């Protein structure tokens, strides 16, 4: 049973948007492969023309999943190009609506996007639910019972014995699949996390909502700060805090715990997956004018070699089109960016996708949690080198194991433990400012008929930017440079794959009909093609 | 994937970023694990289905195909330019799968902005040619019950079907085909600043102590007196909504919003 032919993923699910994953498999091993995005919509020509403030509430709606990243992109770009420095609460008040947001949607990946990937939930059914609580109070401080998991399992069996198995219907898993390797009593564990994060989640997204109006799509936002006056008081701090300690317990007790169970269970995803080049914008400012105030630094990394980590220039940035389906063949930098749809269907012309290809220096570049966790690492952040070290240790291996599949996967984790407990110190860094006397959120300014401006955001995906060009006050031209456009794009014109295509290079198929190492590689990257095309 | 006792639910995504599913997901009491294990069976769904690929492909056939019967609930805009290409799953065009399965459903739901009325990629200059899903399907007798915004508050979409399967019928709806129990008043009778509204006393800015004191927002925008939504009386996330956040509505729940409203700052 090793397979030899093309292998088609359409619709590729659990991912936000329309992605068609293409692979040749020689032999039982992935050879080649292409990452075709289906969906244009088109959103920098409709701003074309328009407000320059009215930017951010088209642009929020590139992505639901990575709600608010576009709004908080688009207003540091307005913000930047206007001049304005927004005060020390608005600063803050966007900070913890987006770290709010990390967590949100990390989670979220894991149990709901992610994990079908790796646990067969019907095998939950055959489990022994003393032995799982067992198992799961010995990786959690959390303790869990039989009686705590046998709720689960039958619900579970009344729901399979339905006959109706709506989101699990044809699951890679049903009937038994070569390549899912978790006992079932780990498999009721991660079916229990997955449930109860359906409900923990909106608590998460509520964080949000609590500053930010309404999730999904804030609206609190304006140029030069903030609107949310309530912010302010004690009572909508509290409440903020009260989701936030409850989401950063469940990150640290129950997903946490549960990434390392399957991470050991899995750990040959240490050797697929794997990627050359890295960039991330930083994140989390004490200065709107400079990354390097950032809690997490940017910075540029080729070949791995973390020890020569360059500095960001924003500058060598180009988006391909080659490989794409826009007219012509010439790269360009956002500032002087061309969205310019051209369709050739699949192939036609070499062209294979609604994403554009961005390079840096000509260079294919991974953006993500493991570029963020990787970069932060080797400049000796302090709590992320804790909280990798710790994970590394808890696996039984070196750093390495991080550039994969796994790596990613864990770098993923990593990251949202990190920034559950930065939020804390960001929200007391807040309380004190306001307990200082300073109660202001919104900063004047005035709109100049020409200028150019970038926002930078590192998003849950990645380095995110937005580019205006204002001409007589209005959008001249505005560019979106997403994370899954670095991460998901196409070829380039010097036919460089993407990094989402390489990584796919050496990955074994068991079953051609149920192709689920290629989902777990994909998945791993947490691909938003609706990001990454807009 | 479904046949018996829960009704089955086909969910379909056009040109859309997702936050009408993940509204969804926001759901309270029922919660989406209560809708999905008890009320529904949520038969088909890119964002959270197991099966990928062909697999994916086979449960949508199974599931439309039902003798039981199907609702679908749809989200995004239908591209239409260029005979559809702008949009594709499995290499079919979004035009196409819908025009074949939405006449098939004993009820269709349009949920959000985008597949009720065209949304955000329908803002000018609309090059894909993007479309509500009624206005894409007319020809074919599709007649979807919309629930309009962006997105909308996901106590609309629950009352909506929990209101058809108790009823097996819409409930009311009004001219824009969205039902009058959620969308009969506008935003800005509902709203707590329409006392001042009534006074004249308008924030002149965000920054200004008349935003702090919290004002009206018309003059910076609010489009609250033209949209027909029920944020101030349901609210979002069981906590705010944008007025309670200091910021204008912007219409979100009205057709052609993203022409119509703006400048979003301007009244
Ligand atoms: S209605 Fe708004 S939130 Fe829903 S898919 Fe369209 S753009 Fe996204
Ligand atoms: S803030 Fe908006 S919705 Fe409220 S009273 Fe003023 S105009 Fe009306
Ligand atoms: S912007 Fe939309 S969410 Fe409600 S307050 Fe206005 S209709
Ligand atoms: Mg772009």
């Amino acid at each position: 049973s090793s397979y030899s032919g093309p292998i088609v993923v359409d619709p590729v699910t659990r991912i936000e948007g329309h992605l068609r994953i293409e692979v040749e498999v020689e032999n039982g091993k992935v050879k080649n492969a292409y990452s075709s995005s289906t969906l244009f919509r088109g959103l920098e020509i409709i701003l074309k023309g328009r407000d320059p403030r009215d930017a951010q509430h088209f642009t929020q709606r590139t992505c639901g999943v990575c709600t608010y990243t576009h709004a908080l992109a688009s207003t540091r770009c307005v913000d930047n190009a206007v001049g304005v420095h927004i005060p020390k609460n608005a600063t803050y008040i966007r900070n913890l609506v987006l770290g709010a947001q990390y967590l949100h949607d990390h989670i979220v990946h894991f149990y709901h996007l992610h994990a079908l990937d790796f646990v067969d939930v019907t095998a939950a059914l055959k489990a022994d639910p003393a032995k799982a609580a067992k198992v799961a109070s010995s990786i959690s401080p959390r303790k869990t019972t039989a009686a705590d998991l046998k709720a689960v399992q039958d619900k579970l069996k009344t729901f399979v014995e339905t006959g109706q198995l709506g989101p699990f219907t044809n699951a890679y898993f049903l009937g038994g699949h070569p390549a899912y390797y978790l006992d079932p009593e780990t498999n009721l564990i991660a079916t229990a996390h997955y449930l109860e994060a359906l409900r923990l989640q909106v608590k998460a997204a509520r964080a949000m909502a609590v500053f930010g109006a309404k999730n999904p799509h804030t609206q609190f936002t304006v140029v030069g700060g903030v609107t949310c006056y309530d912010a302010l008081t004690p009572q909508r701090i509290a409440e903020f805090e009260a989701l936030w300690k409850e989401t950063k317990a469940f990150v640290d007790e129950v997903y946490i715990p549960d990434l390392l169970v399957v991470a050991a269970a899995y750990k040959d995803w240490t050797q697929y997956g794997g990627t050359d080049n890295f960039i991330t914008f930083g994140e989390f400012p004490k200065d709107e004018y400079d990354l390097n105030s950032r809690f997490f630094k940017p910075g540029v990394v080729f070949k791995r070699d973390f020890k020569n980590i360059k500095p960001f220039d924003k500058m060598q940035i180009e988006e391909h089109v080659r490989h794409s389906w826009y007219e012509g063949a010439e790269a360009r930098h956002p500032w002087k960016g061309q969205t310019q749809p051209k369709y050739t269907d699949l192939h036609g012309d070499d062209r294979y996708s609604w994403m554009k290809a961005p390079r840096y220096m000509g260079e294919p570049m991974e953006t993500g949690p493991l570029a963020q966790v990787l970069i932060a690492y080797s400049q000796g952040h302090p709590k992320v080198k804790a909280v990798t070290d710790a994970v590394l240790a808890k696996l039984g291996v070196g750093p390495e194991a991080l550039f994969s599949t796994l790596g990613r996967t864990a770098a993923r984790g990593i990251e949202t433990a990190v920034i559950a407990e930065y939020v804390g110190v960001m929200l007391q860094e807040y309380k004190d400012n306001i307990a200082k006397g300073d109660n202001v959120i919104c900063a004047p300014w005035e709109m100049p008929k020409q200028a150019e401006g970038v926002g930078f955001v590192n998003a849950p995906r990645g380095g995110l930017s937005h580019w205006i060009r204002i001409e007589d006050g209005k959008i001249g031209n505005f560019q979106l440079v997403v994370p899954s456009t670095w991460t998901l794009g196409p070829r380039c014109d010097k036919n460089k794959l993407s990094p989402v295509e390489a990584s796919l290079i050496g990955t074994p198929v068991a079953d051609a009909k149920r192709p689920v190492e290629i989902l777990r590689t994909v998945h791993s990257f947490d691909p938003c093609i609706a990001c990454g095309v807009h | 994937l479904m046949g018996p006792r829960r009704p089955s639910v086909v969910y379909l995504h056009n040109a859309e970023c997702t936050g009408c599913s993940e509204s969804v997901l926001r759901a309270f009491e029922p919660y989406i694990d209560t809708l999905i294990l008890d009320t529904l069976s949520l038969d088909y769904h890119e964002t959270i289905m197991a099966a990928a690929g062909d697999a994916a492909e086979a449960a949508l056939e199974q599931a439309v195909n039902s003798p039981h019967g199907f609702i679908a609930v749809v989200e995004g805009g239908i591209p239409t330019a260029a005979n559809g290409i702008y949009g594709k799953v499995a290499n079919h065009t979004m035009l196409d799968i819908c025009s074949r399965i939405l006449p098939k459903a004993q009820a269709v739901i349009a949920y959000g902005t985008c597949a009720t009325f065209g949304g955000v990629q329908a803002a000018k200059p609309n090059p894909t040619g993007a479309k509500g899903v009624n206005d894409a399907l007319k020809h074919l007798g599709v007649k979807a019950i919309n629930i309009a915004g962006c997105p909308p508050n996901p106590y609309n979409l629950v009352g909506t079907i929990v209101y058809y399967l108790k009823n097996k019928a819409a409930p009311e709806l009004d001219s824009l085909n969205r039902p009058t129990m959620f969308f009969g008043q506008t935003v800005h009778e509902q709203c707590p600043r329409l006392p001042h509204f009534d006074a004249g006393e308008f924030a002149p800015s965000f920054e200004s102590e008349e935003a702090r004191k919290g004002w009206c927002l018309y003059e910076l925008g609010c489009k609250g007196p033209v949209t027909m939504n029920n944020c101030p009386k349901i609210k979002f996330n069981q906590t705010n909504w944008p007025v309670d956040a200091g910021h204008p509505c912007i219409g979100c729940s009205e057709p052609d919003f993203w022409d119509a409203m703006t400048p979003f700052y301007q009244n």
